């Protein structure tokens, strides 16, 4: 097997035609690549790009042994949660990003890309859990949540709720209720040969 | 865990259901007053039942949940709100036969036509045709034909459906257990269980008739005034003691006489205009009409308006390629959608209402914050005045000076204020006693005390007796007038504008009083003042989670509505009105009419 160097595949996460719901979000580990962060504009107009612990700018310098490309869909008005040291329905229990946080935050309105007439029930979120997620946490469990103190036996019904919650997009909807695809870009450096680094 | 806990978490639920099954509810009523179709009624139709079930099954589940253990006032709000007296139980074959009555009502009024009786081809709606002839005409005959025409064909079309309206929606108001139609729209401004801030339906009868009193000796003066002017314009037709013939009185039910002032301006000539002329001179559009009216919004500190508000509003008569419900009104559909629709002409009467129209939407995005079951007005008069006390604000010649509809040297002086005053006074004044009647006799035919045999025999009995306006021609039964205004005929309460026009001057006086007004009244402009505008939105924010009563004192320091600030600021004309009726009759007799 020879030593060519391959390009990372950023395209695959970005550019997905589908996102995944918050609460079941992917995770694509970029390792052994040129990565080009230059690549990273023309996002729908007043995107978000938020970074903490390191400098986009200097990025295409930079070396890390792996990269982490965590993506969702989620609302408008949830945005701001996906940052170190957030509460809410989103960092509470769905997608949790710890203090210690080094990476960049991509967000971008796909009204055009996720939103339907008919309403796009299929991106979903959890509503209720028993507890705080912990940072980088992932529940995809479709148990009853007891809000009474009867069991629910795995039926939804009086104070037995289904956890997960549709948005249901429509292209009508305000921009604090359109969906917004998200990219969350960690940078790791450990101890061990850095494999990702820029040009 | 404790039930308060499990209420939260019920509303939690609640709540995210409740927002998507309103909007769908929204958006197909939406569909249909744009562009009305039998594939758009039954879409409204289907959507308004899933909506309905909805909350048969929330408001039974909600009873699990005690009220005497839920320290959490806002949580004991929702709660309320939700068992309230909105079960609306009807059968589904008496339900879907209120649907169609509803459906056909509301498609008469803005679908009905008048034909020429020698080319059926050529008609006229009532919105771009018959409004037109009776905001502009001045021949009594064109006037007394679209009069007439209107109430005859589409009025006449309205009684059989009205009569069962009534009988449904008076059999709905019992099963929530309200006297009537009537108690359950007086319902609105009920208030109980908050110690000397609580408000009883009765209350609402007894405070408009007493405040309405005190309104008498005003209006009757206003009304000798334009009777002498209008005997001028028309030479035999009115006598100086008869009621004022109703096909003559500057719109198509005379709900406001601000098209007569061309014809009673006290000082004309010399006093430059205050009114449409010069948007038409420099090529105002519909666009630059709302343009300047989230201008003035945003100068005291409130948003602009969306963007999806931009995309989603039909601010335009759409054409023939669809029938829209042109008469102007404001939507919150949830989910940050809002929305006018409005067939907007280049006159200073939509330039003012565009005010109206966007102090709704302006109201429904400060509210936006609170939980979706408090989402409301204070009660319907808080919110049908918001717009009116910024129009009372853009209708001074203080303002219109400052956006370039008045020469840029203005002289303000005696004669021009009392000018702005008698137009202030056709709107607002003439709309009191027109409003009072058309909605007591409602609540008289609501509750059981206009018998069908005589529907029209009291209706204008209380014109001639309460309004000084009389029939140019005679009615029999087989007329339903009232339902001839777009109000009454898409299921509208209408005391809402008789509350808000007290509830306007107290709010603007004391706005006035936030940006350090120093004159009367009506010299009062609160463009710039990011103060004034703070006040009004820590109202406007609390929606319905504070009682009217407490929200209203907590702005104008008086717990219920009140004369005392609309008559001071029309205290100059009234005192110049008195003068001017020297060698006139003020007031009416019911014995004269002229068939
Ligand atoms: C009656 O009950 C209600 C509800 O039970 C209660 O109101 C709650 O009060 C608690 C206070 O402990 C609030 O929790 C705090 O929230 C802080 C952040 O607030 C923002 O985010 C809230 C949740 O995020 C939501 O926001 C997005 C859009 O922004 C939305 O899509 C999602 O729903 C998402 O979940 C949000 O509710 C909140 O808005 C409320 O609060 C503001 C502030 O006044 C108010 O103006 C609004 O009108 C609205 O009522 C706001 O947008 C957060 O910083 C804080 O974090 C502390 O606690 C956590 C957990 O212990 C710690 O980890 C952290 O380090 C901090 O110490 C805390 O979590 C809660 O949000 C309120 N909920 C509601 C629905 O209002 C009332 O107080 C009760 N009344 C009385 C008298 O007791
Ligand atoms: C996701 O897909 C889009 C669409 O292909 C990618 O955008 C394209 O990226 C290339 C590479 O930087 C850019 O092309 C540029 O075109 C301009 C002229 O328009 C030219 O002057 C530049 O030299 C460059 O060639 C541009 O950003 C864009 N091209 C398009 C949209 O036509 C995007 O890179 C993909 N995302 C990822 C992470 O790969
Ligand atoms: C005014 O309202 C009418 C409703 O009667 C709109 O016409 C209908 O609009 C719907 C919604 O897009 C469409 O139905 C479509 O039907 C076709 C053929 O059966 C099919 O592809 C789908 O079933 C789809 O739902 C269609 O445009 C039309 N249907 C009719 C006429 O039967 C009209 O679009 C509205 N006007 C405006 C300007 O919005
Ligand atoms: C509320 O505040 C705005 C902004 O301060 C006021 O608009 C300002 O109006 C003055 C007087 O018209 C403008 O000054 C001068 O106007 C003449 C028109 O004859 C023209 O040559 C220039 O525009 C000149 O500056 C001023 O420009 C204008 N400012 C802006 C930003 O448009 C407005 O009059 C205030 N409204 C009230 C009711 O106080
Ligand atoms: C309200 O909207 C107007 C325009 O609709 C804003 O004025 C514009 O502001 C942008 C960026 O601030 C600039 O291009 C110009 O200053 C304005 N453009 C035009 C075409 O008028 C105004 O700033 C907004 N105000 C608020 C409070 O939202
Ligand atoms: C005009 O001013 C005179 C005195 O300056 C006053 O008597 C009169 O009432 C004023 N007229 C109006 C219409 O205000
Ligand atoms: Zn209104």
């Amino acid at each position: 097997f020879p030593n060519i160097t391959n390009l990372c595949p950023f395209d695959e996460v970005f550019n997905a035609t589908t996102f995944a719901s918050v609460y079941a979000w992917n995770r694509k580990r970029i390792s052994n690549c040129v990565a080009d962060y230059s690549v990273l504009y023309n996002f729908a107009p007043f995107f978000a790009f938020k970074c903490y612990g390191v400098s986009p700018t200097k990025l295409n310098d930079l070396c890390f042994t792996n990269v982490y490309a965590d993506s969702f869909v989620i609302r408008g008005n949830e945005v701001s949660q996906i940052a170190p040291g957030q509460t809410g329905n989103i960092a509470d229990y769905n997608y949790k990003l710890p203090d210690d946080f080094t990476g960049c935050v991509i967000a971008w309105n796909s009204n055009k890309l996720d939103s339907t007439v008919g309403g796009n029930y299929n991106y979903r979120y959890r509503l209720f859990r028993k507890s705080k997620l912990k940072p980088f946490e992932r529940d995809i469990s479709t148990e009853i949540y007891q809000a009474g103190n009867k069991p629910c036996n795995g039926v939804a019904g009086v104070n037995c709720y289904f956890p997960l919650q549709s948005y249901g997009f429509r292209p009508t909807y305000g921009v604090g209720h359109q969906p917004y695809r998200v990219v969350v870009l960690s940078f790791e450096l450990l101890h061990a040969p850095a494999t990702v680094c820029g040009p | 865990s404790t039930i308060e806990e499990q209420a939260k978490t019920f509303l939690d639920k609640f709540n995210h259901e409740a927002e998507d099954l309103f909007y769908q509810s929204s958006l197909a009523s939406w569909n249909y007053n744009t562009n009305i179709t039998e594939e758009n009624v039954q879409n409204m139709n289907n959507a308004g039942d899933k909506w309905s079930a909805f909350l048969k099954e929330q408001s039974t589940l909600a009873q699990m949940y005690p009220l005497q253990e839920i320290q959490n006032l806002t949580v004991k709000l929702q709660l309320q709100a939700l068992q309230q007296n909105g079960s609306s139980v009807l059968s589904e074959d008496k339900s879907k036969r209120l649907n169609t009555i509803l459906n056909t009502m509301s498609t008469i009024y803005s679908t009905g036509k008048v034909c020429n009786p020698d080319n059926p081809q050529e008609c006229l709606l009532l919105e771009p045709g018959l409004n037109e002839i009776m905001a502009n005409s001045l021949d009594y005959n064109e006037r007394l034909w679209a009069w007439e025409s209107w109430r005859s064909e589409v009025g006449k079309q309205l009684r059989p459906l009205y009569e069962e309206y009534v009988v449904l929606k008076n059999e709905m108001a019992r099963a929530n257990h309200y006297e009537d139609y009537g108690d359950y729209w007086r319902g609105d401004y009920e208030v109980n269980g908050v110690d000397g801030y609580d408000y009883s339906r009765g209350q609402l009868i007894e405070d408009v008739e007493h405040t309405f009193e005190e309104i008498k000796p005003l209006y009757e003066h206003l009304h000798a005034y334009v009777r002498a002017k209008l005997m001028n314009a028309y030479p035999s037709y009115i006598s100086p003691i008869g009621c004022l013939p109703a096909h003559l009185l500057g719109d198509m039910w005379g709900r406001f006489w601000t098209n007569l002032y061309s014809l009673t301006v006290p000082f004309g000539q010399k006093p430059n205009i205050d009114v449409t002329d010069a948007m038409v001179d420099q090529a105002w559009d519909a666009q630059r009409i709302f343009k300047e009216a989230e201008k003035f919004f945003v100068s005291v500190g409130l948003p602009n308006m969306t963007q999806g508000f931009w995309e989603n509003s039909m601010l335009t008569d759409p054409g023939n390629v669809q029938k829209a419900v042109c008469h102007p009104t404001a939507w919150d559909l949830g989910k940050g959608d809002f929305r006018i629709l409005m067939c907007t002409k280049v006159t200073m009467d939509d330039f003012l209402t565009a005010h109206h129209e966007m102090g709704h939407i302006q109201y429904d995005m400060a509210y936006a914050a609170q939980p979706f079951l408090l989402r409301n007005g204070a009660n319907e008069g808080f919110h049908e005045a918001v717009g009116e006390i910024m129009s009372l604000s853009a209708a001074t010649p203080k303002h219109l000076k400052s956006i370039g509809l008045l020469s840029p040297d203005f002289q303000e002086d005696n004669e021009t204020e009392i000018n702005f005053l008698l137009k202030q006074a056709l709107t607002i004044v003439g709309t009191l006693p027109f409003t009072y009647m058309l909605e007591k006799w409602r609540w008289m035919v609501f509750k059981g005390e206009i018998p069908k045999d005589q529907w029209m025999k009291k209706w204008w009995e209380m014109k001639r007796e309460i309004v000084g306006v009389v029939e140019p021609v005679p009615h029999d039964e087989t007329y339903c007038d009232p339902a001839s205004l777009f109000h009454v005929s898409n299921d509208y309460s209408f005391i809402r504008y008789y509350t808000r026009t007290l509830y306007q001057f107290q709010f603007q006086e004391a706005l006035c009083q936030a940006a350090k007004h120093e004159g009367p009244l009506h010299k009062c402009d609160i463009s710039n003042s990011t103060e004034a505008g703070q006040k009004l939105f820590n109202m406007l924010r609390l929606g319905k989670s504070e009682p009217w009563t407490l929200a209203l004192e907590n702005v104008v320091g008086a717990k219920n509505m009140n004369v005392r600030p609309l008559l001071n600021y029309f205290e100059p004309l009234f005192t110049w009105l008195k003068d001017q009726n020297k060698n006139s009759f003020v007031g009416w007799s019911t014995d004269w009419s002229p068939y």
